[PDB]
């Protein structure tokens, strides 16, 4: 339950993604999971809410995290890739430039099971989430949810 | 088939991260089962 950044495992076992536990809610990708319901030690997070086209679902509670890129500054993908300490890749953002706005994208390829990494603004909170995207190389959006 | 997570680290912003990436400019489309495309 403790804040951070987690490995999301399968079972030998495999990671099959990330996420970010903030108040108390735990966050990843909708690809991810399916909404499936996760252990942590001897508890169980149940899900909460989930959306197939945003890619996101959320655990134990309703989306926390808010904060969005300012469309100018550089940016850290806080990559938790399987077999891999935690590490933080700085990047300026490019743009996803959708019919219904904008969205950051960082131009970023790390291994599938890094879904669901946190994307930081410079005061460490998190803008969303890295692992739905495109290839032109693969970009991810910053997908963000709302709170 | 469990699931299970497993603490990776704090949230934090690193002074000393490695910088790389570019920042590309796309035209893209979000249909309904979340898949990104590129529009021209």
């Amino acid at each position: 339950t403790t804040d951070g950044v987690y490995r999301v495992m399968t079972r030998g076992s495999t990671q099959v993604g990330v996420g970010v536990m903030q108040e108390g809610v735990f966050h990843t990708m909708w690809h991810v999971t399916k909404g499936a319901a996760l252990r942590s030690g001897e508890g169980r997070l149940d899900p909460y809410w989930g959306d197939v086209k945003q890619d996101l679902v959320s655990y134990c509670g309703p989306w926390k995290l808010d904060a969005a890129w300012d469309g100018l500054s550089e940016v850290q993908l806080l990559a938790v890739p399987p077999g891999e300490r935690a590490k933080n890749i700085q990047t300026l953002p490019g743009i996803f430039k959708t019919k219904d706005g904008d969205i950051g994208a960082v131009a970023l390829d790390y291994p599938a099971g890094t879904s669901g990494s946190p994307i930081l603004d410079k005061s460490g909170r998190v803008i969303g989430l890295y692992g739905n995207g495109v290839v032109i190389s693969y970009v991810s959006a910053i997908t963000q949810g709302k709170r | 088939v469990d699931m299970y997570i497993e603490r990776a680290g704090d949230i934090t912003w690193e002074k000393d991260a490695e910088v790389t990436g570019n920042s590309p400019r796309l035209d893209v489309a979000l249909d309904e089962s979340g898949d990104f495309s590129l529009v021209e």
